[PDB]
């Protein structure tokens, strides 16, 4: 079945933008951009690292649920779109 | 049959990680650095002074890994209340002004020592002049 | 006559470029103000300060889509 | 006649624990007013002042109670429970700072414990 | 005599909100060593379901009512800065400021 | 008396090295100066800037660091300033400075066959124009400062003139 | 041909996609402050909004003719 | 990377429309880059002439950079 | 997603077709992040050895904390 | 074959094209000034560029082959 597996292709990609997000702001909030002390990541900052996915994922979460009831999607926010 | 083995593996990388271990093999160093300084003290005294740097080892990486893993950060105003803290459980049996004065000595003391092995990996300048 | 497939690579593109709206959106509203990673769960201060920079981010890209179109219409 | 002194509390002989437990009282004097004054305008609170006024009260605490054990149970006089209780003291003590910091990170502090408990 | 009445009242403040302090503590001090996980709004949910309003509001006013006896103990502060005319004078201003605490902490 | 003349001479020690330091800070105005010339529109795909070659020989007998020291800290602003692209040939054996030139020109004799310089220390000088007489006579603009146990004290103290001439040989080579 | 016209046609949507892209993205670093207060635009951001397409558009007819004029045509 | 020789004509008709559509790319980061850095007063909706002059000096100074940076980045790949 | 079967073999090797081209993604702002913080000394023309331990040191440092991101985003999206 | 052949080719096209643009992305936030002064390319900067794509090369190296001691690629 095709069209199954490009629905689980997309919600892949779903996952996946959001995993790449997770990661580039969590690397950007507490990962110092002055200087590194050390390889094998300290223990502030893997606690960080911790508690930045823990309120990331839970942004993520509380945000997605709060746009499907604003009603925000790509036929609502995409008016550009509707001319091609 | 290898559920209880890679449970141990992740426990023990736990239990030498993240402060528990920390705190106590810091502190069986600062007992044998105080053990072998106690030769050059004798000539209960090498107990005493093993007992006291095993103490110092002990609070100060304990102190400093329960700060860090609070605080969220990886910088300096950590050594200088871990440091703090430990010069006031110290000599903390005998006056509040003295061991105001050993916590300020050591938080100073552990500050050289951070700022000496901290400005080597700050930051590569514009210019090597 | 070409157009089908045409329609579908924009239908493509549109999910992708919601995609990339979307995570932007969920980037600038959390990192404006989640600034304090002491704690490991969010207060009810930021919480409130998450959704309103989504409200406002919503209703911001809805004004620029509208000023958009009319300029562009012009 | 006399203007004797503030009611002494059965400070411990050889430690100095008068003038420590007067130093906490002191300091923690002025920090409670903060998530007092910080609460009224709004809901901001930051941590680690709210751990470091967790912990200022657990030393105060520690104190009260080490007073009031020696003061009710003598140390010349019934010892055996008394060198048991003070390692509950202890231990109690070691407990409550790991949950003070189970209660600063997985959590969102005391004061915001207190502040859930009374709404 | 007032000197007891304050002291005993001081010692009795100290001791129940020392059980009040160290038992909400070491609930999340046992749930970190176990795999317990007790946060705070599971905890706020259980005071509030399973305890009635008039309990609830009988253990806030206890609490509101010896929080303003440790502020007495900031007024035996300061008195520990430096009579009868004096004890008697810090007596009644305890009181005073004690009920006038209360009721404002009963009001928060 | 005794804590008094301690510190006096502590004080004197210590205001010789931070005079000498702050001179050696002063001359960086005249670094400033050499970059007054450098605001120069430089062309898109075309100019690639003036080229300075630099040969770097060691004291003799100890390390490479004395002459890096002497390179790095007072000229190597004044080539970085006005945009000059340099080129760094060092040696750490004898000979190698010379062997690098005489092959050049000797690469440069076998192609078409086929069909300024800051040379820092007397012995990178003297390896030079061996391998200039090498490279031209044998078979198939110049600028000279000089790197250098009481003694190491009283160079260490008289230091201002020593940077002031180095700076002032390096400006007189990029300015002309 | 098809592949021509394909490419012609995804780059004139191409083009308008990222121009709002952009356009979302710094009119909303330009104008909105960051200390959210209310999760609606206050008087002076809804217009700042329209200032800052209207300037974004002129910035990109300003960098059209300067692209045209030192820019060779091929 | 390494094919057939008949097949280097399509690959170089591929290599024009990869070139054009990161020049447009191009133009957009452009018109993003000087909308940024120099457009920071908000009182009008036409441009003032202090910040035109800027535009001018960011297209130019963007476009020329820009040249540099390729000429540069074809030096380097030569070697490697 | 949820419904596997034979059919999800040929959904496992454009999974890992898609994890290539993540990480090829990953490597391209690795170096791009790892030139921006610490390779900013630009007398000489080549990488001192203060940049190759920066370089080193966050090359390592951005490898864990990518596997720490991805180890407690499963831990999360398990828990639910 | 040829569609095989030009897709392969196409991912190393747009892998070089999107290094590019973060080389003058990287290489324009380095030492060309934000502050545009006069309408030039300066002297300082024109040698910047080129040390700049120098020292970008050679951190793409040295990271391609941290990458390579692992077990990875």
């Amino acid at each position: 079945s095709q069209e199954k597996l490009d629905v689980a292709g997309v919600q892949f990609d779903a996952m996946c933008s959001t995993f790449n997000n997770i990661l580039s702001t969590c690397l950007e909030k507490c990962i110092p951009h002055e200087g590194f002390g050390e390889p094998d990541l300290t223990k502030g900052e893997q606690c960080c690292i911790d508690r930045c996915v823990a309120k990331m994922h839970y942004s993520n979460r509380l945000i997605g649920g709060f746009v499907q009831t604003r009603g925000f999607g790509p036929e609502n926010q995409l008016r550009h779109y509707s001319r091609f | 049959p290898e559920e209880q083995g890679e449970r141990g593996a992740e426990m023990i990388m736990n239990f030498m990680t993240s402060c528990p271990g920390k705190s106590v093999v810091s502190g069986v160093t600062g007992f044998a650095l105080g053990g072998v300084l106690g030769l050059f003290m004798a000539s209960k005294k090498s107990y005493s002074s093993a007992k006291n740097f095993g103490y110092i080892g002990m609070i100060y990486a304990g102190v400093e890994c329960v700060i860090e893993s609070l605080r969220a950060k990886n910088d300096i105003y950590n050594g200088v209340t871990a440091g703090f803290f430990t010069g006031a459980g110290l000599a903390y049996k005998a006056g509040p002004q003295a061991a105001l004065m050993g916590g300020a000595g050591f938080a100073a003391f552990s500050a050289a020592i951070d700022l000496y092995m901290k400005s080597e990996d700050g930051r590569p300048p514009q210019n090597d002049f | 006559k070409e157009q089908q497939e045409f329609q579908k690579v924009v239908e493509q593109k549109q999910m992708k470029d919601f995609m990339r709206l979307y995570s932007n959106l969920v980037e600038r509203c959390f990192t404006d103000c989640v600034n304090d990673f002491t704690t490991s769960k969010l207060t009810n201060k930021e919480q409130t300060c998450i959704m309103k920079c989504s409200e406002k981010f919503l209703k911001h890209s809805e004004r620029v889509g509208q000023r958009f179109q009319e300029q562009n219409a012009a | 006649v006399q203007m004797f002194k503030p009611p002494e509390f059965s400070q411990f002989k050889d430690s100095y624990q008068k003038d420590y437990e007067r130093i906490a009282k002191y300091t923690l004097i002025p920090l409670t007013m903060v998530p007092f004054y910080a609460s009224f305008t709004g809901g901001v609170i930051n941590p680690l002042l709210d751990a470091s006024l967790s912990s200022i009260f657990l030393i105060y605490l520690q104190y009260g109670f080490t007073s009031c054990i020696i003061d009710y149970i003598p140390k010349e006089k019934y010892p055996r429970w008394h060198k048991l209780a003070l390692y509950c003291l202890y231990g109690g003590s070691m407990l409550s700072l790991y949950g003070i910091y189970e209660l600063e990170t997985k959590n969102n502090g005391f004061v915001d414990l207190v502040k859930k408990l009374w709404n | 005599q007032l000197t007891w009445y304050l002291s005993s009242l001081h010692r009795i403040s100290l001791v129940l909100m020392g059980l009040g302090f160290y038992l909400f503590t070491i609930l999340f001090g046992v749930s970190g060593l176990l795999g317990l996980g007790l946060t705070t709004e599971k905890v706020s949910n259980w005071y509030h379901q399973k305890f009635s309003k008039i309990t609830e509001w009988s253990i806030k006013g206890s609490f509101a009512y010896l929080f303003a006896i440790h502020y007495g103990g900031a007024i035996r502060h300061l008195i520990w800065d430096t009579t009868l005319k004096g004890v008697y004078r810090t007596g009644y201003a305890l009181i005073g400021f004690t009920a006038v605490l209360g009721t404002y902490l009963l009001t928060l | 008396r005794n804590w008094m003349i301690f510190w006096s001479v502590l004080t004197v020690s210590i205001g010789g090295i931070a005079y000498d330091k702050y001179k050696q800070r002063q001359i960086l105005s005249h670094a400033t100066d050499l970059v007054k010339p450098l605001a120069e529109e430089s062309m898109e795909v075309d100019k690639v800037p003036r080229k300075i070659t630099v040969f770097i020989a060691p004291p003799p007998n100890d390390y490479l660091e004395s002459s890096l020291k002497v390179w790095r800290r007072y000229v190597k602003p004044v080539l970085y300033y006005a945009g000059l692209d340099y080129e760094l040939v060092q040696e750490d054996r004898q000979g190698i400075i010379r062997t690098n030139v005489a092959n050049r020109i000797r690469e440069l004799r076998k192609e078409i066959l086929a069909s300024g310089v800051i040379c820092l220390g007397r012995g990178a000088y003297k390896e030079y124009i061996a391998g200039i007489h090498e490279g031209l006579l044998g078979p198939i603009l110049l600028v000279i400062p000089i790197p250098n146990i009481p003694r190491r004290i009283h160079r260490f103290y008289q230091k201002r003139f020593y940077v002031e001439d180095v700076c002032s040989s390096v400006v007189n080579c990029v300015r002309q | 041909s098809s592949q021509q016209k394909i490419q012609a046609a995804e780059a004139e949507l191409d083009l308008v996609t990222d121009m709002f892209n952009k356009l979302v993205n710094n009119c909303y670093k330009k104008c909105i402050n960051t200390s959210y207060s209310e999760g609606e635009l206050n008087k002076n951001e809804s217009s700042c909004l329209d200032r800052c397409v209207a300037k974004y558009f002129e910035t990109n007819v300003q960098v059209g003719e300067n692209m045209q004029k030192m820019g060779q045509s091929f």
